[PDB]
RNA sequence: GUCGGGCCCGGGGGAGGCCACGCGCGCGUCCCCCGAAGAGGGGGACGGCGGAGCGAGCGCACGGGGUCGG
RNA sequence: CGAAAGCCGCCGUGGCGCAAUGAAGGUGAAGGCCGGCGCGCUCGCCGGCCGAGGUGGGAUCCCGAGGCCUCUCCAGUCCGC
RNA sequence: AGAGUGGACGGGAGCGGCGGCCCGGA
């Protein structure tokens, strides 16, 4: 009984900051897509 | 100098098998291989049980893995002890089970296969699991012996339960003074 | 089993020589000479050894058959090469890594078979 | 197979270099960090003395939060209380200096050791000096030379430790994670002084050595690294 | 000091903070000024020696 | 009052130093102008944001323990 | 060589072990659950199964939410950490 | 040639890069 009472219970439910952004892309998981963005802006070219 | 204590520096403790048995040797190898280029801590445990000695490693019952096995949650699981497989002729019906020792004797062992089980050793072992997943490792009862039944306090200090040294068991060795409260005392 | 036959005559064989040191092995099929499981010229399903010819010219190259593996009559093949030295160490290498038969030894057989050779080929003053 | 094989490895050699200059760049800028930190903290110190003297009162600063400790007596006739502090302050060698983190615990086993040790409070160049000529780091129970930043981060990176800088800045500024940082640190195996001690068995106070030479502890440091 | 630390991370976890649990070894001593109120401090000397007893 | 702190809070203007700052297009975030609601648009700055593969080619060295092609 | 080796099994007598305790006559090592009924009395009647109890630690093994991917997306196919 | 800090195909549905009279595909 105090089990069925705890389960009604618990179911009764309704800027920039370089040094940071340093440490996001140094992430290994995080900052994939951020270093990927870096290497293809540093090693692409299409004009405005 | 420095002042430090070398009289803990040397680990005592067992590398490799004190037998000249070179089947032993042999599935030590195997399994000291597998030790180091895998992640099983069974493979581990076993490397250090093949390396202990035979009073290290107790003859298990055919009975205590029957109720081992019979333990919950452990359905068709690979039964493993690194000992000897003795039978138990207190129980009538074996199940089938599926058994890895070093050494099973000749009635165990005519019990299990015409109960319809299979008996492993070590290297058809590494064959089936290599890395020992859905095992049960097991052990014999390592202080079941006599020598267990003597150590311990002394005989003749007070509350110890521990046999003596005697060279015949009757009513003349050692039941007088220091055993009986009308002989002197009792403890 | 050649590992089971090793754990037996690793430390008593009428081949060894223990002496100062050095450990040697004087089966006749052994090249290196050296008491180890890999140049063991007896335990091994496949075995290459090289020796001088009957005549004072060529080498002789031994391979053991796979079949007949308990008849020891009819367990090797040898051929003897009296060839030059270029075409005699391409027909071993040839023979060892074409036919895919234990290569491992391959350059040991090498170093054989070129010794062999410079010790036939005349001595000059 | 021998062709996106190859583009697969390549592409995966690239994205390693990548991680490697990213990392590269943050311990530049955290380096560059602490520089700006440390001089901060050196014109702070000056500054408030100087506005007290200008008011007219006295600045005491803080007390110093780290000391650098010297065993300078050998290992022959020592008590059994002094061989035990001593041996937990990991000095088991004469000339066998390390860091302490000054509490009156510290304190009072400092006091406990007054005889045997030569101690006082290292400056910013003590610590460089320390770290970077004698810095030898325990990595599974080895003594290993610290010649690696990726030796430090695979240490010390779950603590946010990940160079030699972020070392000397916790050891410096006693931080949060002190206690790792100065674990980490094998125990400072000093040469002997060069030019002498004056005398090795009384205090400092009284022309010897042992005890509590405040700053003077630099230049036994100087002379002894 | 036990059920003292039950109701703080209690509170803490209902309010949502993070206070400090643990009791640490009397630190140092935390810079600050000395005020003079104006007044020098006085020169103290030591004493010449007299036999009284 | 402070060669104080706020990644030196910020914005504007006029014949130098420093920066381990520098592809797009679209999104956001911020700012300016017409603002004809202070709407809708003309722009700039910032971003750790958004489906879609890859620069190489020579060197020199305070660079994982001595070599000389003296 | 061999005074060795091999074999016996209705040659295992016997020893030691498999049971202890008591001076001795002697005695001599398995519980729980489910049902009914006395008076389910701190408990017998029968029946049914299970098989050396429980707690706290405990190497090893088992399941495992969730994660980590592939030029890239949409719907799942496989195993891996 | 052993190469895996995830690899599978296989319809599914689009790109960047090589082959133009916009059609590609070991
Ligand atoms: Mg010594
Ligand atoms: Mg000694
Ligand atoms: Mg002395
Ligand atoms: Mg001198
Ligand atoms: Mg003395
Ligand atoms: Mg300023
Ligand atoms: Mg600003
Ligand atoms: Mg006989
Ligand atoms: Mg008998
Ligand atoms: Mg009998």
């Amino acid at each position: 009984k105090a089990m069925s009472a705890r389960a009604e219970a618990i179911k009764a439910l309704v800027v920039s900051r370089k040094l940071d952004r340093l440490a996001y892309i140094a992430h290994p998981k995080l900052g994939k897509r951020a270093r990927a963005r870096i290497a293809k802006g540093l090693r692409l070219c299409r004009p405005k | 100098g420095v002042d430090i204590r070398h009289n803990k520096d040397r680990k005592v403790r067992r590398k490799e098998p004190k037998s000249q048995d070179i089947y032993l040797r042999l599935l030590v190898k195997l399994y000291r291989f597998l030790a180091r280029r895998t992640n099983s801590t069974f493979n581990q445990v076993v490397l250090k049980r093949l390396f202990m000695s035979r009073t290290n490693r107790p003859p298990l019952s055919l009975s205590r893995m029957i109720r081992k096995m019979k333990l919950p949650g452990r359905e068709n699981k690979t039964a493993v002890v690194v000992g000897t497989i003795t039978d138990d002729v207190r129980v009538q019906e074996v199940p089938k089970l599926k058994v890895c020792a070093l050494r099973v004797t000749s009635r165990a062992r005519s019990r299990i296969l015409r109960a319809g089980g299979k008996i492993l050793t070590f290297d058809q072992l590494a064959l089936d699991s290599p890395k020992g997943c859905g095992t049960v490792l097991l052990s014999g009862p390592r202080k079941g012996r006599e020598v267990y039944r003597h150590f311990g306090k002394a005989p003749g200090t007070p509350h110890s339960h521990t046999k003596p040294y005697v060279r015949s068991k009757g009513r003349k060795f050692e039941r007088a003074r220091g055993r009986r409260a009308s002989r002197g005392y009792k403890n | 089993s050649a590992h089971l036959q090793w754990m037996v005559v690793r430390n008593c064989s009428s081949f060894l020589i223990k002496r100062n040191k050095q450990t040697y092995s004087t089966e006749p099929n052994n090249l290196k000479a050296r008491n180890s499981f890999r140049y063991n010229g007896l335990i091994h399903r496949k075995t290459v050894g090289v020796e001088p010819a009957a005549d004072g010219k060529g080498v002789v190259v031994v391979i053991k058959r796979r079949s007949g593996q308990r008849k020891p009559a009819t367990s090797y093949v040898r051929t003897t090469i009296n060839k030059n030295a270029r075409a005699t160490l391409s027909s071993i290498r040839h023979m060892i890594r074409k036919n895919k038969y234990r290569p491992d030894l391959r350059m040991a057989a090498i170093r054989r078979a070129s010794a062999i050779l410079r010790s036939q080929k005349p001595v000059m003053v | 197979n021998f062709a996106e094989l190859k583009i697969k490895r390549l592409r995966k050699k690239f994205a390693q270099k990548m991680l490697r200059k990213a990392r590269r760049k943050l311990i530049y800028e955290k380096a560059k960090h602490y520089h700006k930190e440390y001089r901060q903290m050196y014109r702070t110190e000056i500054r408030m003395a100087r506005m007290a003297r200008k008011a007219g009162n006295f600045y005491v600063p803080a007390e110093p939060k780290l000391a650098f400790v010297i065993r300078i007596r050998g290992i022959n006739g020592v008590s059994p209380k002094v061989r035990k502090v001593l041996q937990l302050l990991r000095l088991r060698q004469i000339f066998n200096g390390t860091f302490v983190k000054l509490n009156k615990a510290s304190i009072n086993m400092l006091r406990i050791v007054e005889p045997y040790i030569a101690w006082g409070y290292p400056n910013l160049k003590s610590v460089n000096e320390l770290i970077y000529k004698r810095g030898y780091g325990k990595i599974n129970k080895k003594r290993i030379a610290l010649t690696d930043n990726a030796l430090i981060a695979r240490s010390l990176g779950k603590y946010g430790i990940i160079c030699m800088e972020d070392l000397i800045h916790e050891i410096y500024t006693v931080g949060k994670r002190f206690k790792e940082a100065n674990n980490f640190l094998w125990p400072f195996k000093l040469s002997s002084p060069r030019g002498g001690m004056k005398k090795k068995t009384t205090h400092f106070v009284e022309g010897g050595d042992a005890g509590n030479r405040e700053d003077q502890i630099n230049r036994l440091i100087r002379r002894m690294n | 000091r036990v059920k003292e630390n039950d109701q703080k991370k209690k509170e803490a976890k209902e309010k949502g903070t993070w206070v400090q649990l643990k009791r640490q070894p009397a630190p140092p001593r935390e810079a600050h000024f000395v005020r003079t109120n104006g007044k020098e401090p006085e020169l103290l000397e030591p004493i010449p020696y007299e036999f009284m007893a």
